[PDB]
């Protein structure tokens, strides 16, 4: 009672609806590379270092850069104020992440660097993860570094027994199944997927192919934040 | 090593794995329930030379504020230094939480241990189940490993009679056990993905080859209760789809060995 | 850098500073406030282009048993990696904890916050407030930035309406919202001894080639609440004095900022 | 009431009886060396590792390697679920089985390396660091290690007044006196001995040897779960 | 150093040791009560250069659920950084771990606190009694230091009376103090094997070189409490009983001085 | 009520007052330099090491030595024990006691070193940050560091609306303003200046001023505790 009608969702919208997408590129001095998204009611920023010099000198590849992700929280972010700190669910997270990212990524390019990701997510209401590696690609793209493909990231899930795409708080909190996807779009690469609910084979295929529909949108809005950059550079 | 990587890949391409294996065969399996006997209920798993322990011990205590009306189920994995030249003292590393985390929405999500059958006085007094996992040994694909031994370790749990003696308002824990209520039985079926190739359950040396990983947990009603692709490297559409699918026949093959142990158990 | 702690120094004797500002000038301050929209509270400061978000949240709890007849108010310093090359995953460092309990003295000890205000059951039920500081982007002046916006987010803060039913004993959080008791606004100023020159703000290429940092921070009542010499270095009596005085105007300023910021963010 | 009587015991052995100890070599693939330990009710795994390239480098010793045990119990191990991690007791017992374990081997053989040994209780009715230092032994064996001995280990106890060998838990938590030892039978030399409780001077000595006549029992079963080994590898 | 084990072997072939002790001599101590006079109780002991103060601060809290007879006794001993260039920053490590754990059992296995005589209310409120060991520095035989320390300070406890009021439930802590309840005064007596001479007291020259270490600890009623082989190498049989005779020797030696220094501080 | 009056204060003394103060140097074997200090009921060790080769041997500054004070209060030290370990207030009183330190020593006199300091609180009654200071300096001496100056160090405050010197635990507790001020006396050079509480510019100064005739004070017993051990050594 009731996330979906009628046929409207809790905020208005259809059940392939986004909400309202906003995305930055180079949002901080410090980072090699940085974007903010307004994702519906997330703020997320990301930032990337740089490739640089790894310490400690052990965790060097000698053929290629790591990828290191970190994906938080702010304490502020939340209804129930998240104590300051790593999760197991910021962790897992962070790694899968990490593991969204790296395919996109010529880390060969760099070897012996890390190349650092930092996801804050300083307000949330669900799908911080598919917004977070939406704007690590474009922070990633900020930061100059090469990439085969952005990776763009949204969720699917099931709410009242319907697919619907991009879950909001009380969706994924009170829905059936969450299903973030992130893909690199050129070559329909899944780099992320996860499922948490409970679906048939026929329900999680069909939110798997709604979230990629929803991560080819979130794509176009990623190239033209760095189309929106790739003008502002053009000056004088 | 690496060497290696180039060694399973040619194999691959000859329809081959490095132990002889087809693309859609487990290495054998061993599950063997009850063997920690003070534990309220437990479970062995070996997929070929890959070991987990997982262990029930079950406690009474509140229940979250949120949810006075179900019981508890916490899942932890520990990556034993001895398991893994790999694996190093300390708190849980990213490998052991996405473990425990996929292993309990597994179960979780499934409704798998009914949380709302471990109830005793609702607000107040639930079971806490406690999933422990001990990896011993890990050979490759410890996902499945553990998903199956939690299972399994679930399904063998003897947990004390609990009642609510509603004329005192005392809560008696008696000498007679019962199961768990243990509903469903997710197991994880767990591919790496090796060049274009998907091959079931990954040993230690072909996790070291191989793109990424892709998780696929089912139970017997034909319901997925998780999916994981961890590790890095993508996937296309309709290899996930390949993956649910034979994930979904993986899955119904162990249900049957976990079935098996659980009840060779009692005898 | 260190080749740019004589370029520093030789503009300082010029009258200069590296972005032409004057020693007494702070950068080009943002102030907004309610940007984290389920926060209590919220302010983002850029001072220049040092950025910080602090954040308000509240809660009910029970007060310290030494002081059941105030609220709670704790603050945070979160320096998050992505800040600074320098800031490092973990635990606060020194730097954090300096600049998290310098600003809480500043807002506590003004009584900013009046605890005393933010009871709702004496010794048993308070309102908890939470000031965390995610410092975004570190270029300088950090304690400064912290302290504006975390006065600058309980001034924006609207906490939900508490009362005590008298009559079953019930704590009702009520849909209407309130005010926090925000009586004073407190901002710290901050100097850096570069030489024997004080330079306001310092920016992260001024705090490179610093000697010292003193913090000044002062209320509308002309009342100073903390100071904080911080790092090396050694000031001059006399120069706390200028210090003490200068932050005293630099303060009045900002004030203005902040309450500007406030008021547009009820517009 | 009544740990002894009359005179056997609560699982019916008589005082100087020892627990049914099963024990095997080589059960992981990852160790160097590994050994179970079936010891009553105790289940303890011990591993070991290599001697291997000590990091981080300014631990090693230039001449010898350096032993390192941890010995951890599994949360499903104990009554009383133990929350997983170090805590006093067990870092106390690592400390004490490495003491035990050092003597034994000839350190000198392998400079600049360490010597990793694990234990890991796995389920625990008492006796867990001597049924742990003899699993040790064995998987340290089975690493190839040279040893100077064995090292086996038993402990003894007080419960009614009576010095009993080999305690189970109920003994050791409501008898009057824990006695672990561990010694290098061989020579006779002691390389564990604790006391824990109060016992008078001829009480502790009369533990101390008893829990001897139990290790050096506990010994033949290690060099007879060496035979057994040193004849499956007696293949073909 | 090693250079030295050599110096430390031949001496000991002719009955010396670097500091002309006999093997059954402790170096001249140094014990003093009641100097941290806000604790209930103190002592610095100085074995030698090796100085330890353990401070005994109590409280009123509630025993644990299985014990509702007993009152608290908890024994940490901080390596402070200051006390030694091998002490770092941190949680125990385990030395200080296992000085702790003898310690206490020496003490708690005595009944040398009688924890039964510090319940105030059954089940419910405890006397809790913490043994806080600050070691201040390092020159060897550390347990010995510290067990001394330990029952000495607790001798010299005072901790305030407390009476359940019968009459409204309160308990009231009164500004009349009383002795803890300690009742033997057990002793760690400590050697150093070096080749094959047990030498009592090791200095850190000593167990630099020394083989391995043996503690008997013993009360005046002639019983052990504890006993910890610590540190590597081997005992004979017959060297752990001449250790716990001599132990029992020098117990009743050291006993005195504790003893002395506790009258003392009533003086 | 009533921590002034009258006129005296609570302990009896004036408000210009300082409590009984007892410094000694060279107290601790292990140190390279150590002093101990009773300053009202407060009882403070300092301790340094080395200057010593630094670890990691990437913190090391190659044109100077780094100076890392770490400040702790026994368990003991307080009314309330304190529980073992680092909170917030001894690390801000850390890195305050360090940039206090740090500019009376010449630390280009020993590059790639680091000196620690170590103070350690064994009772407390206010003012141990500031009596800290003032056995660290005589430490540091003792360890023969070169040194531009002793630092010395003292608090003043304001109880019931008067400005007073050196704050004991009351009136610190009870009090309306905390402003210990560590200086350099010789140049007069003010290396710790902090104001807990709530003072008009006029009381600050007052207060910074009053604390600075304290610790000029100090200074002159920390000169007397180097006279005094700089005559012990005159042996034979
Ligand atoms: N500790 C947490 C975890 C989740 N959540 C909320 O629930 C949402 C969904 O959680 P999730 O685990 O599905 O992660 P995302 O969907 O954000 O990627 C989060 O965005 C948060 O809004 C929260 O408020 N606090
Ligand atoms: N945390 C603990 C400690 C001891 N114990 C039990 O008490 C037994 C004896 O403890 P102990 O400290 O004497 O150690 P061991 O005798 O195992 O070497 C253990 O084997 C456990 O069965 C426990 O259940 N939980
Ligand atoms: N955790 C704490 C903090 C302060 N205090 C007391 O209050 C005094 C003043 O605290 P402070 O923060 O002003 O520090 P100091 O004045 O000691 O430098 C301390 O010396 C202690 O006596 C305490 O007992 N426990």
């Amino acid at each position: 009672k009731l996330i979906d009608e009628n046929g409207r969702r809790i905020d208005g919208r259809k059940k392939y609806e986004l909400r309202p997408i906003k995305m930055e590129v180079g949002v901080l001095k410090n980072a090699n590379g940085s974007a903010y998204i307004e994702w519906g009611k997330n703020k997320i920023i990301a930032a990337v270092y740089g490739p640089r010099e790894l310490h400690p000198k052990h965790l060097q590849r000698p053929d290629r850069a790591i990828l290191r992700v970190r994906y938080n929280m702010a304490p502020f972010s939340v209804e129930e104020r998240k104590k300051p700190g790593p999760d197991r669910r910021s962790i897992e997270i962070s790694k899968v992440i990490k593991g969204a990212l790296e395919p996109a990524l010529i880390l060969e390019m760099f070897p012996r660097t890390a190349i650092d990701v930092f996801i804050e997510v300083l307000q949330a209401d669900a799908g911080t993860r598919v917004a977070g590696i939406t704007a690590a690609s474009l922070a990633l793209a900020d930061a100059g570094i090469p990439m085969r493909d952005l990776v763009a990231a949204c969720a699917a899930g099931k709410i009242e027994g319907e697919i619907v795409l991009d879950l909001n708080k009380e969706e994924d909190n009170y829905g059936e199944a969450d299903v973030p996807v992130a893909i690199m779009p050129l070559k329909n690469d899944i780099t992320l997927l996860q499922m948490d609910g409970y679906l048939t084979k026929d329900e999680f295929i069909e939110a798997v192919k709604l979230a990629i529909k929803g991560a080819k949108a979130v794509y176009q809005k990623q190239r033209e934040a760095l189309k929106e950059k790739y003008l502002k550079i053009a000056q004088e | 090593a690496g060497i290696m990587r180039d060694h399973i890949i040619n194999l691959l391409k000859e329809g081959k794995r490095i132990d002889d294996r087809g693309f859609e065969d487990y290495r054998p399996i061993e599950i063997e329930v009850g063997v920690i006997e003070k534990a309220e209920g437990s479970a062995l798993v070996k997929l070929g030379s890959t070991q987990v322990l997982v262990g029930i011990k079950t406690s009474l205590g509140e229940p979250f504020p949120d949810t006075p009306n179900m019981g508890v189920m916490t899942t932890n994995v520990e990556l034993v230094p001895l398991a893994s030249p790999t694996f190093e003292p300390g708190p849980p590393d990213e490998r052991a939480i996405e473990l425990a985390r996929v292993i309990d929405r597994g179960i979780r999500e499934s409704k798998a241990l009914n949380l709302e059958k471990m109830v005793i006085v609702p607000g107040k007094i639930v079971r806490v189940v406690f999933i422990d996992v001990h990896v011993l040994d890990h050979d490759g694909n410890l996902m499945d490993a553990i998903g199956i031994a939690a299972i399994a370790a679930l399904l063998n749990a003897r947990v004390p009679k609990v009642r609510y003696n509603e004329e005192t308002g005392e809560v008696e824990t008696l000498d007679e056990t019962e199961p768990l209520p243990v509903e469903k039985i997710p197991v994880p079926v767990t591919f790496a993905k090796i060049g274009n190739i998907l091959v079931v359950d990954p040993s230690l040396d072909e996790e070291l080859v191989m793109d990424g990983k892709i998780t696929i947990t089912t139970d017997e009603t034909g319901h997925i209760s998780a999916v994981q692709k961890s590790e890095g490297g993508a996937f296309k559409l309709e290899e996930v789809m390949y993956a649910v699918e034979t994930a979904f026949k993986k899955a119904e093959e162990i249900r049957k060995l976990i079935l098996e142990a659980v009840e060779k158990a009692k005898q």
